[PDB]
């Protein structure tokens, strides 16, 4: 019951990148409540995407997501120098809720 | 004097199916326009009356019966149906006239490790008659011996929990059901739609 | 919508940890709304600890259930988490956040760093 993420994602400014979060089991059931957080050092984690593809208000349209199979993906278009953060995925399990390993995003320049 | 459907459909708490809640609606103007935006509106079906012509008729006695069940049990709330809910928790008459409204309420009723506050009846001696309510929690005897309250063999506690969770697929998710029964006949009417004189 | 976290920053081994969360801008006494706690040990992923609902239902992480206790006080908008038998390895930044179904947590507080020594 471990959510798996890539340790690090890289890319050039202006292009699009994908951060994945893949389930390792079926304990997640419908796996239809996947949440993504943006964590900046020294700051509280911010909710970017919820319920797989929905955005909170106050969130740029550069952030979107979707599912295929039992894997969720966060897409960041127009990569900006201000997007450098640790991204986390979260979902539900049979008796609890879990967070992913965490992906470190680095922006070139 | 608008009719207070708000207290029926937008309530903060719903009753369990074994003890469904009823309240009388009267002396109001009832527009059915307002309750089409509660949800995707998964189910809405009427018996004896078209859903489109409700804002044209006037009724004598209107009652709203509310409760929470599983999605795949919604099909049992109809005339002529049988299974479990229809027989032991909430029975409709064969000549029922009224409308059944239901929607997916997973986002309100489910909990991380299961919501156990919703009960239904599993065991009973006989089937219910239309619109009866069985509240008793007395222990059911399934054998030839008086267990006298002891939940041993051939002896059961009548009620069980639904245990609703976010991870369940559709059909095991909670649905909120409201049944509006009508009485449309020659008697003096009290609840009319929004028309001018 | 704000949540603030207060309590001891320094704890010693075998002692008991206590943290108190103050919230405002909303009430917790509503359907589908609770308050939970998350911790993040240095260089590691976020770990779920405990969650309390509007009706006083209580949930805990499956590995820490025997150590965590959570209570609430709706008269002064407080949520209190305690954790017994603190170990030196239990050093982390703790967070208080609002809990809902469609979005697991939101409106996270700034967090409080607690060191065990
Ligand atoms: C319930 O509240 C929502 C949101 O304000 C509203 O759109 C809906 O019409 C209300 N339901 C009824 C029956 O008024």
């Amino acid at each position: 019951p471990v959510l798996t993420q890539p340790a690090s994602v890289s890319g050039s400014p202006g292009q699009s990148i994908t951060i994945s979060c893949t389930a390792t089991s079926s304990d997640v059931g419908n796996y239809n409540y996947v949440s993504w957080y943006q964590h900046h050092p020294g700051k509280a984690p911010k909710l970017m995407i919820y319920e797989v593809s929905n955005r909170p208000s106050g969130v740029s349209n550069r952030f979107s997501g979707s599912k295929s199979g039992n894997t969720a993906s966060l897409t960041i278009s127009g990569l900006q120098a201000e997007d450098e953060a640790d991204y986390y995925c979260s979902s539900y399990t049979s008796s609890s809720l879990l967070f992913g390993g965490g992906t470190k995003l680095t922006v070139l320049g | 004097n608008l009719c207070p459907f708000d207290e029926v459909f937008n309530a903060t708490r719903f009753a369990s199916v074994y003890a469904w809640n009823r309240k009388r609606i009267s002396n109001c103007v009832a527009d059915y326009s307002v309750l089409y935006n509660l949800a995707p509106f998964f189910t809405f079906k009427c018996y004896g009356v078209s859903p489109t012509k409700l804002n044209d008729l006037c009724f004598t006695n209107v009652y709203a019966d509310s409760f929470v069940i599983r999605g795949d049990e919604v099909r049992q709330i109809a005339p002529g149906q049988t299974g479990n809910i229809a027989d032991y928790n909430y029975k409709l008459p064969d000549d029922f006239t009224g409308c059944v409204i239901a929607w997916n309420s997973n986002k309100l009723d489910s909990k991380v490790s299961g919501n156990y506050n919703y009960l239904y009846r599993l065991f009973r001696k006989s089937n219910l008659k239309p619109f009866e309510r069985d509240i008793s929690t007395e222990i059911y005897q399934a054998g030839n011996k008086p267990c006298n309250g002891v939940a041993g063999f051939n002896c059961y506690f009548p009620l069980r929990s639904y245990s609703f969770r976010p991870t369940y697929g559709v059909g095991h998710q909670p649905y909120r059901v409201v049944v509006l029964s009508f009485e449309l006949l020659h008697a003096p009417a009290t609840v009319c739609g929004p028309k001018k004189s | 919508i704000t949540l603030k976290e207060s309590g001891p920053t320094l704890v010693k081994p075998t002692q008991t940890l206590t943290l108190t969360c103050t919230f405002s801008g909303f009430s917790v006494t509503t359907s589908g709304v609770g308050v939970g706690w998350i911790r993040q040990p240095p260089g590691k992923a976020l770990e779920y600890l405990a969650l309390i609902y509007w009706d006083d239902d209580k949930r805990y992480s499956t590995s820490l259930k025997s150590r965590l206790t959570i209570t609430k006080d709706t008269s002064k908008n407080q949520v209190v988490l305690t954790m017994t038998n603190m170990d030196p390895v239990d050093t982390a930044t703790y967070y208080c956040a609002r809990h809902t179904i469609p979005s697991i947590f939101d409106y996270w507080g700034q967090g409080i760093l607690v060191t065990v020594s």
